[PDB]
RNA sequence: AAUUAUUAUUAUAAAUAUUAUUUUAAAAAUAUAAAAAUAUUGUUAAUAAAAUUAUCAAGUUUCAAAAGCGUUUAUUAAAU
């Protein structure tokens, strides 16, 4: 069934299995907790973890600081689908100190044809109501110029337009 | 039973309009202009449930203190009327 | 053709982020230019390293008010003009 | 609105008389019976711009003023347009909701006092500025000769060195009789028609001219 | 909200149409972007993500402001997982690097969150109708 | 219904929507957004950007029968043809905005 | 899926379009139940895990027998 190893982004929604489980929805808010929670849980990406053992091998100390994120370049260079062997990171970079680039693996291409999607959506929603805006607008900026030639015509026809009695009925104020 | 961008208004919905129910076109009158409008809440029926008192639905707990909020407390002005004319 | 640069779209962003500090240098503040935080391990100061073909949901955000976009840098085509518009830094020091 | 039905007789409010609704006379003997009453469903009062922007132009003047005695002031206006103390109670609550008049109980008093609201306070200055910008236009004693109340310019300002609230309190019964003399020879009569808005809320549009009886 | 308990709703959790006619949970004027600081459009979009949370107040006259795009973590920059996010010193931080975490990158949108916008996903908590004793229904 | 004898025909083909009219491209001068982008606005997205639609087959326009000529999808609807400017424009990632060498 | 059929193919993203396929003058069964006094299990092999509800849709308690929470083609002291 379409193998997720084909799909740009691994999918949002995982579906399992389960006969005596029946709900669509995986349940995030606790895949979220653990994780955000417990350190240990997701595998330390092993730059940012490591840079000890090899801080304490030539300092003698625990590094006690807070790791530099983003892999120093030349990191990690014989690795080819590192993705995990980091976090998520990309590829750090050539041994080189060119300004980074990020090296457009199929994914980050992706990603750049999503957040222009996303405009593309947010963009076409953004002027429906614009023009929405305009035609219900105008509607009602019309109806008036309706409700006010009606307003004249109905004053020279004399055409009270309040049933069949004269004023007379009307200011009782009761219902007649 | 329904506001705006900083007002509020009344209105019983019925059948036929039943999609400008959520969200409104209206003048708004802490402005001189139409503005949209909300559905804050809802405030009874239109018409008769079968077989039900005339308030089949009943208003609601909250858009009656949204009432009596507004006719309420006017002890600041039973001056000028009560009810008469 | 003569000496137009075929500029990727990698440096028409390295080419913003030098404008960005110009401008700023320009409006008399301070201009820390992004790339001179740039050192051999990526950003000195221990933070994610921006890179450089930023997405356009993720465009560097200055609170000072510095507009650099892509109208700016197109006309810093060829290699002159930016060796004197760009001079004070892309040349290093050697005092 | 008729003199015996719902209210006392006597009570023809001295106000903007609506237009064709006659005013014909009931018996001293009438009463409803102890449901009819109640029933009586009323006509709905204009709270629209003319009576929200002409109350405000009152309460502009008389910017602190009792409750009780509000209503005796927009008797005085040439510009009356409200029907009733009803009509007048209904806009006060519209007025009220817009943010326009605040009322506060006068601490030292129980009596509330209109305050008109320091959020659209200034809103109201320049409400008050156009009417008074375009009224001033009507009046034939303004341009026809203008020094005649050049006497007023200086007075009033050299008026308001000793006794200026002394001053217009004469000046404010002056007019409640030279206004009264008005609304004897002309009175904006309302002329109201109903209109449903494309929301199905039928409601009604309305306009005021002076009509001229003598 | 007040409702004692066992009288809120019980499946979905939370009742539709929060009624607010005590106060009217407007938009302000002087609103502006939490993340960011750039004014925000008044009302007449879903640009922003208006978090209200709750009765806030310090935030702004109303709860956070943020338009979409300024909803990302600041310190590590990539979207904030699960919307809970952790404001540092007025500048939203993703709450697992704002909480000294270190795993900074998420695999389906980076910059861009998921979350709704103007409240719209916001409304599933928070301020229900009584809010308060509010017994001037039944008293006299 | 004011037919008498129901068909493709006299179904009153709104009984809503009165506020008929709308001078789109003029409209969409006001709001200065690319009169030929607001247009594609009010048609099934199928029908202007690169998109999986389902269209009748009718629609498609025929072979050239010998009753009439080759009637194409297009010079028939002509406020139908996809504009694949538009749809690049807007959808698609230009090799540019990620050309990084 | 034999079809223009049960049928949102959910990879994504978005949030106010006045986007547009459903005959018709009746009572039986039946699918079905709005409404409505008493009665509360006397029905039945056995009531009570049995649609929705703005009247906001939830039975409480005791005893005896009974492990793990996963997993199964007649679905459990099955097999883990
Ligand atoms: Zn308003
Ligand atoms: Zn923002
Ligand atoms: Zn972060």
């Amino acid at each position: 069934r379409k193998a997720l190893q084909s799909y740009p982004v691994p999918p949002r929604a995982r579906n399992y299995e389960r006969r005596w489980s029946s709900s669509r929805t995986n349940p995030y808010n606790r895949m979220f907790w653990r994780t955000v929670l417990n350190e240990d849980f997701a595998r330390p990406s092993f730059w940012v973890s490591d840079f000890r053992h090899k801080y304490l091998a030539k300092h003698g100390m625990d590094y006690q600081g807070r790791v530099p994120a983003s892999p120093a370049p030349g990191m990690y260079q014989g690795f080819s689908d590192v993705h995990k062997i980091l976090a998520n990171h990309p590829k750090p970079q050539r041994e080189s100190r060119h300004l980074p680039v990020m090296p457009m693996t199929p994914r980050v291409v992706f990603e750049h044809a999503q957040e222009k999607r996303i405009d593309y959506a947010k963009k076409m929603h953004r002027d429906r109501r614009l023009v929405e805006q305009l035609r219900t607008h105008e509607f009602w900026g019309w109806y008036m110029k309706l409700q006010r030639v009606r307003g004249r015509w109905c004053k020279e026809h004399g055409v009270s337009s309040r049933g069949v009695y004269g004023p007379a009925v009307d200011a009782a104020e009761l219902w007649g | 039973n329904a506001c705006h961008v900083p007002g509020d208004q009344i209105f019983l919905v019925s059948n036929s309009f039943t999609r400008r129910l959520l969200t409104r076109t209206d003048h708004c009158p802490k402005c001189d202009r139409l503005s949209t409008f909300r559905f804050m809440s809802v405030s009874g029926m239109v018409g008769r449930m079968p077989y039900k008192p005339v308030d089949t639905p009943g208003p609601s707990y909250a858009t009656l203190y949204w009432r009596k909020q507004r006719s309420g407390k006017i002890a600041s002005q039973p001056l000028n009327e009560v009810c008469n004319k | 053709q003569v000496g137009t640069l075929v500029m990727s779209q990698a440096m028409r962003h390295a080419l913003m982020d030098l404008e960005r500090a110009v401008r700023r240098k320009e409006l008399g503040l301070e201009p820390n230019y992004l790339w001179d935080r740039w050192g051999p391990i990526g950003f000195i100061d221990g933070a994610r390293a921006d890179y450089l073909p930023r997405f356009e949901h993720n465009p560097y955000v200055d609170p000072d008010g510095v507009d650099v976009t892509e109208i700016d840098v197109l006309p810093f085509n060829t290699h002159e003009q930016i060796r004197e518009r760009y001079r004070d830094f892309i040349e290093p020091d050697t005092a | 609105f008729q003199a015996g039905v719902h209210t006392p007789h006597g009570s023809r409010y001295n106000a903007a008389r609506m237009k064709n609704w006659p005013v014909q006379e009931v018996p001293q003997n009438f009463n409803f019976t102890n449901e009819q009453r109640f029933k009586a469903k009323a006509v709905p009062r204009d709270t629209g711009k003319i009576p929200r922007d002409f109350l405000l132009s009152v309460l502009y003047r008389n910017q602190p003023c009792e409750v009780a005695s509000l209503w005796e002031h927009c008797l005085h206006d040439p510009q009356i347009v409200l029907d009733s103390k009803r009509h007048l109670r209904e806009v006060l609550q519209q007025a009220r909701a817009e943010g326009f008049v605040s009322f506060e109980k006068d601490a030292v008093t129980d009596r509330w006092v209109c305050h008109l609201t320091r959020e659209r306070f200034e809103e109201v200055r320049a409400l008050v500025g156009a009417r008074a910008e375009a009224q001033d236009l009507y009046s034939g004693l303004r341009g026809a000769s203008a020094t005649e109340t050049s006497a007023y310019s200086e007075s009033f300002r050299e008026m308001n060195e000793d006794t200026k609230r002394e001053h217009f309190r004469l000046l404010s019964e002056q007019v409640a009789d030279t206004t009264t003399h008005l609304r004897k020879f002309q009175r904006m009569e309302m002329d109201y028609l109903p209109y449903t808005d494309l929301n199905g809320k039928v409601n009604f549009m309305w306009w005021y001219e002076m009509s001229d009886t003598r | 909200t007040a409702v004692p308990h066992e009288e809120a709703r019980s499946r979905p959790h939370f009742p539709a149409y929060t009624e607010d006619v005590d106060q009217p949970m407007v938009v302000p004027d002087g609103v502006c972007c939490f993340n960011c600081d750039k004014p925000i459009d008044g009302d007449d979009i879903n640009s922003y993500v208006w978090v209200p949370s709750g009765n806030a107040r310090v935030p702004t006259t109303q709860g956070y402001f943020f338009h979409v795009k300024c909803f990302k973590c600041w310190n590590c920059k990539y979207r904030i997982i699960h919307n809970q996010f952790y404001s540092k010193d007025s500048r939203a931080w993703c709450l697992s690097c704002a909480l000294g975490r270190d795993i900074r990158v998420p695999t389906r949108r980076w910059h861009t969150s998921y979350v709704n916008t103007h409240r719209t996903g916001s409304r599933l908590t928070g301020q229900f109708f009584p809010r308060h004793r509010h017994q001037m229904e039944f008293l006299f | 219904y004011n037919s008498f004898e129901r068909g493709w025909k006299d179904k009153t083909v709104h009984p809503l929507d009165r506020r008929g009219r709308f001078n789109l491209d003029e409209a969409a001068a006001e709001l200065q957004l690319d009169e030929a982008y607001v247009a594609s606005l009010y048609k099934p997205l199928h029908y202007t950007y690169s998109m999986k639609g389902q269209r009748y087959p009718a629609e498609q326009g025929r072979t050239s029968r010998p009753g009439s000529l080759a009637a194409s999808r297009d010079r028939m609807f002509p406020l139908y043809r996809r504009n694949y400017k538009l749809n690049r424009e807007l959808r698609v990632l230009d090799h540019r905005r990620i050309s990084t060498d």
